[PDB]
This record gives C-alpha cells, structure tokens and sequence, in this order.
C-alpha cells in the first residue's frame, strides 16, 4: 500500500 | 511578527519513462536552505550546507541506515508506482469547450487531466497562429486543469482541442 | 501484521548437541531480524542479525534470514553449557523507527557431561547450630532426576550446576530440609530414583 | 540502565519507574515482558518528545522525558495484571545498535499482610564430603519471604565471588496450594578442603530483599518488611 | 532534475510557530492524501484512493522526529528564524460564469512562507463561512508552499466577492475581487 520515507534523527 | 522556525523533509522519487529510470532525493530543509541530501545516484548522504556537516557524516557511518536508504529506490519509489499504474495515472477527464464573445473569442477549456492538451483556432478551415494569445496552464487544485485562449478577430470559427481522453478532437463553432 | 512466531516449549540438550530453534515472521515489507539472548540474571542483548535476504554468526551460533520460508532459523552445531538462557527472535521494519517485534521465548538448558561421576548424600550443620540441617544430593550424572518429597514438611530443590572455574569441573547437586525432629538424610530424596552407588556416609 | 532492579506495589496506589539512558542516546524505547512471554512495545521517545505512544494499554499508563535524558513511566491505580518486567532500550534512531537495560520487575499486591523479609542461614560442609572428594560445599537457606524479589551473592574475605556458585534458578513455595505463598531459595559454594581448613578465611552469604517503602501504610505490631539485606557468616573451621 | 512524473511520497512540516505539522503525499503537484494529527485519520483527497490504507500513527511519528531535528538546529544555527514572503493571490472561477448555475470560486495563494496564513471570503463586505473549504500547504521546489481555497456558490448579478489573505508578509490584508 502507499509506502512512506522516514527521516533519520540528528545525533 | 512573530519569529517562526520551519523544518521541511521531502522525500521525493523521480520518474522517467516509467520504471525505466527511477531517482530518489530526499532533502532535509531548515526554513528555506536544504541542509542534507540522499541522493540515489550519489549512493551517500551529502551536506549541501556546512550547518548539515554532522548529519551527513554521522549518517554515512552507519552501514544500516545506508543500506535502507539505497534500498529505497526499489522499495519506495518502484512499489508505488505500481499503485499509480492503476489510480493517479489512469485519470482522465474530458474536457468541456465553450466559447464566448467578450471583437475578442475566448475558448474556455475546462476541468480536465491529464495536463497534456493542445488548442488550435482556425477561422475558416484555416489555422490562425496569428493573433492567438494563450494564458499559462491553470491549476484548479482538484486534479483537474483548464486553460483559456484568447482570439484577435475581425468579423465561422472554430476551436480544436486534442486531449488524451478524447477519442476524437473537439471542434466547436462561433458565428 | 507484522508477526514473529517462534519454537516453544523448554529445549533440552546435551554438551556437544546440536540445536535448532525454528523462527517465522510475516511481516508487510522489507524487515530486518534479529536473535537476542537473555543469560540468566542478565537482560537482553543482541546476539545476531540480517538485514537482506540470503544473508548472522556469532558464538557459533548461524541463522540465515530466508524470504522463501519466511524463516530466520536459529542453528549451532555443538552447544556449550554457558548457552544455557532464553532466545528471543525479534523483527523490525523500514517504517517502524528501530521498534521491535518479538516472539514468545524459547528456554533452552544444555546438560554437562560428567565424566568422573561420584554421588553422595552428605549431612550438614548450621554454622548457628539453630534452625535445622539440611542434605546436599551432589556430585550425580545428569541422567538422574530429583523428585519432589511426599512429606508436607519436607522441602526438596531441582538441579543445579555448579562450575568450579579453578579446575574446569562442573557437577550437580540438590538441597532438601525439614524442620521435622525424623529428617532423615537416607529417607530423603526417597521419591527419587537415585544412583544405586550413591555413596551414604 | 534502570535504577531499581525490583519494585512492589500495593493495588490501587501508583508507581514510579525511572530509566537513565546511556550518555547522548536521542532515542528511548520503552517495553514490558509479561510472564512466559517476550517483550512488548510501550512508548518511544526521540528526544525530549514522545513520538509514539500506541503500546501504552490504557489511560492509566504514562511516561514522561523532561530534559532528553530520564524517563519516567508512571502506572496509576495499579492492578495485579500490571506485574511484569518492564524494559528500557536506548539508541541514536533506527538502524543504530540499540541497548537494552537490565529491566525493573514490578509486582503488584493486594494485601501488604502477605510481604515477608527472608531468614539467612548458612550451613558448613560436611566433614564426610571433605575426606571423600577433597572439596567443601557450603549451603545458604532463604526462607520465608514474599514476593520473590531476593538477589543472592556470595563474598569470601569480603569481596563477592562468582566461580562455585550454585543458586537455584526458580524459587520454592513453602506451600505450593496458596496463590501467595512463602518462597524459599538455596545456593551453593563450592571451595577446596584446604581453603575451608583454613582459620583465616571468611564466608558470608547476602541477600537482597526488596519491600514496602515509605509512602506503604502499615499497620500491624510485626516490623514493617522494608527493603533490607539480611546476611548470615561462617569462618573456617580446621 | 528533469523527469516525466514527479511524486513526493512525504511532504513532512513542522513549525514552532502554535507547534504545528502537516503530512501529505503529492504526485504531479496535486495532494493524493493528508494525515489528520488531531484525529489520527487519514483523509483521502480522491476517491479512487479510498481503496487504500495508510497508518496515520506513522505520520505522528514522523512529524516528532522533526520535532527533534528542529531543536538542534535552532541551537546549532545561533537561532536563524524564517525569514517572511510576499504571496500573490488570484481569484477564478472553476468552470464558465453562467447566471444560476452551480459554481465553484477559487482563490489561489502562491509563494507562502512561512506557512501561516488566513484566508476568508467577503460576499458585499460581509463574510461568508458556509460552503467553503482548502486544501493543505502544497510544496514547491523553492521550498515554499501555496494553498488553495473554495467557495461553492450560485452566481448571480447582485452579488460580487472577495478573497482576504492575511500574511506576516504582507503590510495589510490583501484581497482580491470577483464578479460575474
Ligand atoms: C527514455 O527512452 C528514450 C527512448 O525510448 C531514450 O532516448 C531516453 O534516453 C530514455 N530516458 C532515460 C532517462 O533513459
Ligand atoms: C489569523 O486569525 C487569527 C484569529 O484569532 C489570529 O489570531 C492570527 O494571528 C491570524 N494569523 C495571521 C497570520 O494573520
């Protein structure tokens, strides 16, 4: 189904 | 004013004779100024400002985020075109054509997708590219489109539209 | 759904046995799996893991992350008695931000082989002399097992290994107790079929 | 990672479990390991905000991350279904190696009547093991307490011992017919005859009990069953 | 980047103004879907893709690790705050003027930043709240956004209207003027 991108979290 | 502080993420796929040439960019914005950048044709993250340095160099650290990040290409942008094959993609809508008089003509072609149109005039079985001034695509926001094309005229005439979910090219008469 | 579903049950082997603790998930897209151990008295840590497909080795253990089954069996060819602890096998996915899934444990305790076994039934006394006395059944083959007393008032342990780490010996042993003025430590562990050499001092 | 490794609680009153996460980890992750079963998402937080909280069961469930550091998951109106191992992991966001910590085991309890503090006693080798095996086997007996919440060590001349230690991996019902029954718990150290022969060294045995606390209302004549250690020694005999 | 279909499968925005977010996917520059963050639904802005299913949860997620990148930066950047755009507005109609036809009017609000905006409709000088609706805050590749409003109406010969933007980049409210 519609599949999204996450963003990664700054260290 | 009062002082804002705005965070964009846009994690955008790239298409190009469908699946043929697929490119994922995802950009990571502060106000304005993207600051880090995956690139699928890059391989790696890459800082487009120094204020992403860290990011950027943190990131290309760990073999598992890279290696979700690469993945992406098939896995993201590839899976979902598959679902627009069938939805987006196929979208058509015919276009309604009206003309209306206000020594000017304006053939008012509305509510319509795709975008891919084309509007001739011609006066008399003759194309008239003379005199013929055509307002940018306009964007109604609802998937839908229209456009408006303006004729220099001095007194039939008639106004051709092509569209792809037309099975023959409208033609409708002024006069 | 995104689902681990693991072995069961309490796994029992031997020194130098081979194990297998079969692992399947579902899940909706691409996920990563991961095997964790949780030693006794200690809390988790990840022993293993595979991130794509026909690809973990750690300690001698091997697991191979297989989308034709939907499998990430766990496989080591000879078990030590140090992997006596329970095996989680976990799953996380590319939208699940480092959440894991995990499965029902699978205990597993490995058996030491005794090479020099000398059972006995020993008597001890309170170093307050108060209380009572309690037996040590020790020093017996891990192919004996302990039962528990028919006595309401007598109170009888499992097995337990215990390492001597200065000599590389390892032996088992069981406690029981009773407040009872008739504890006996040769009527004890009577319900138990013990070792017939099982020295009476 | 987590400060108190086991706590108990009376029904209907809240409880309070703390993590400290490892130094500069953004991201937390909160679960909780029932019985017979594996570990089960609570609430993640990604710094000083929570970014999900869908495995929290009900409203009575809430954890809190002032400051990006410490965590707090607060149980209100606890129930005797809330009794679990409650974990704590810390990582720097996915597809980075995340830690688990050791875990803080909450038992919840219905009556503070049935909480009773261990009795340790150590007892000394047997003189028929020394001269048939050469090595002596020393017994630690806890007896009588509730809940199970006992750590149990060894320490010879003072400081705690690891090699020849065998303590009992489950606990022992006193009755096994009671759903609240007292427990009981053996360990074993096993030394050279020579080194028990000796009249100079010292063997102590310890035991951890965690109980009621301050804000627990008791009200009976026998002494309030506090977090304590009650410890029982023994010197080499010749 | 030139391409024949561009889809931006994650429009993420967090802003520490009134802490707001927003969750969209686009494709050819029109919004597939939003994620309502207050309601946790997603809300489907065609209905050909009702048929699917997306987790609003993820978008909650998502939209808090924003949150935390934000926060660095806001430290690490010595507080650089959003800097305010002059946006341009346009008023038309959806289909062609005819007197008591069903129509819909269509104010356009471009080049938005930062994302906050109010827009109205004034019918004669007084304002019109019933039948009106908007889209989200629509990305573009300059990095700012541009939203939509609607007003459904029967068009008739007494009565002309007005779009009323207000915007931090704007020294009084803008509007704009239509009639049949
Ligand atoms: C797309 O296809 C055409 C011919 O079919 C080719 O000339 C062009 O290079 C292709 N585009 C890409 C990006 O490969
Ligand atoms: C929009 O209107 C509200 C009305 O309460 C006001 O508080 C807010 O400041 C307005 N926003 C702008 C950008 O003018």
């Amino acid at each position: 189904q519609p599949f999204p991108q996450p963003e990664q979290p700054f260290p | 004013s009062p002082e804002d502080f705005v965070y964009q993420f846009k994690g955008m796929c790239y298409f190009t004779n469908g699946t043929e040439r697929v490119r994922l960019v995802s950009r990571s914005i502060y106000n304005r100024e993207e600051i880090v950048r995956f690139d699928s044709d890059v391989g790696e993250f890459r800082a487009v400002t120094l204020l992403g340095l860290p990011a950027a160099e943190y990131w290309n650290s760990q073999k598992d985020i890279l290696e979700r990040k690469r993945a992406a290409v098939d896995r993201v942008c590839r899976h979902n075109y598959q679902l627009e094959l069938r939805t987006t993609l196929q979208r058509r809508v015919e276009p309604t054509v009206t003309i209306s008089p206000s020594n000017l003509l304006v053939c008012s072609v509305t509510d319509f997708y795709p975008a891919q149109i084309k509007v001739r005039w011609f006066r008399n079985d003759q194309e008239e590219t003379a005199g013929v001034v055509s307002t940018p695509l306009i964007r109604n926001g609802d998937w839908t489109f229209q456009i408006l094309v303006m004729l220099e005229m001095t007194p039939v005439y008639t106004c051709h539209v092509e569209h792809p979910s037309l099975q023959s090219p409208i033609t409708v008469e002024w006069r | 759904m995104n689902s681990v579903t693991q072995m069961e049950g309490p796994v029992t082997l031997s020194e130098e046995a081979f194990l297998t603790i079969n692992c399947t998930y579902t899940a909706t897209g691409y996920p990563s799996l991961f095997w964790y151990v949780q030693y006794p008295g200690e809390g988790l840590q990840l022993l293993l893991k595979a991130t794509k497909a026909d690809d973990g080795s750690n300690k001698g253990f091997e697991a191979t992350y297989r989308k034709e089954t939907t499998s990430f069996h766990l496989e080591k060819g000879s078990v030590q008695v140090s992997d006596s602890a329970v095996y989680f096998c976990a799953l996380s996915g590319g939208t699940s931000y480092g959440k894991l899934t995990f499965g029902q444990g699978t205990i597993l305790t490995v058996h030491p082989n005794i090479q020099n076994p000398d059972p006995a039934v020993y008597q001890l006394r309170d170093s307050k002399s108060s209380d009572k006395s309690v037996c040590l059944f020790t020093d017996f083959d891990s192919q004996t097992n302990v039962s528990q007393s028919k006595d309401s008032d007598v109170y009888i342990t499992d097995k337990c290994v215990l390492d001597m780490r200065s000599m590389d010996f390892k032996s088992n042993s069981a406690v029981a107790w009773s407040n009872k003025s008739d504890f006996a430590c040769a009527n004890a562990f009577n319900n138990s079929i013990i070792p017939e050499d099982t020295f009476f001092p | 990672m987590q400060t108190p490794s086991n706590k108990v609680t009376e029904k209907g009153k809240y409880v309070e479990l703390r993590c400290d996460p490892i130094s500069g980890h953004t991201a937390l992750y909160w679960y909780r390991q029932s019985l017979g079963q594996g570990p089960e998402f609570l609430i993640y937080f990604q710094g000083t905000g929570a970014a999900d909280d869908s495995g929290l069961p009900n409203d009575r469930f809430f954890a809190v991350r002032p400051e990006g550091s410490v965590s707090t998951l607060k149980i209100q109106r606890t129930e005797r279904g809330d009794s679990a191992v409650y974990l704590c992991a810390s990582s720097q966001g996915q597809d980075t190696e995340a830690f688990f910590g050791q875990g803080t085991r909450l038992t919840v309890v219905e009556d503070l009547n049935k909480v009773f503090p261990p009795e340790v006693a150590v007892f000394e080798p047997s003189e028929a093991e020394i001269s048939h095996t050469q090595k002596a086997t020393l017994v630690c007996l806890a007896t009588g307490f509730f809940p199970d919440h006992v750590e149990l060590s060894w320490w010879v001349n003072g400081k705690e011992v690891h090699s020849g230690v065998c303590t009992d991996p489950q606990p022992l019902k006193e009755q096994p017919a009671l759903n609240d029954s007292r427990y009981a718990l053996s360990s074993r150290l096993r030394v050279s005859a020579t080194f028990w022969q000796n009249p100079r060294n010292h063997f102590r045995c310890q035991v951890q009990f965690y109980g009621l606390s301050e804000n627990d209302e008791w009200t009976q004549d026998r002494a309030k069953p506090v977090t304590q250690i009650v410890s029982a020694e023994a010197w080499g005999r010749a | 980047i030139v391409a024949d279909h561009v889809a931006s499968y994650g429009v993420n925005l967090y802003q520490s103004y009134g802490p707001s977010g927003q969750y969209t996917h686009e494709f050819d520059g029109d919004e597939q879907f939003y994620v309502d963050l207050g309601r946790k639904e997603t809300v489907w802005c065609l209905p050909v893709l009702r048929q699917f299913r997306f987790d609003p949860q993820f978008a909650l997620t998502n939209i808090a690790v924003l949150k935390h990148n934000l926060n660095s930066l806001i430290k690490r950047s010595n507080s650089t705050a959003a800097t305010n755009e002059v946006p341009e507005v346009t008023v038309f109609s959806k289909s062609p003027v005819t007197l008591g036809q069903p129509n819909i009017l269509i104010c356009l609000v471009d080049n938005i930043f930062p994302p906050v905006v109010n827009i109205t409709w004034l019918s004669n000088g007084h304002s019109v709240t019933e039948g009106v609706s908007e889209t989200s805050f629509l990305s573009k590749s300059d990095h700012s956004f541009f939203k939509i409003s609607y007003l459904t109406l029967l068009p008739s010969a007494e009565e002309s209207y007005d779009c009323k933007v207000e915007h931090w980049g704007l020294d009084k409210p803008l509007l704009k003027h239509w009639e049949p």
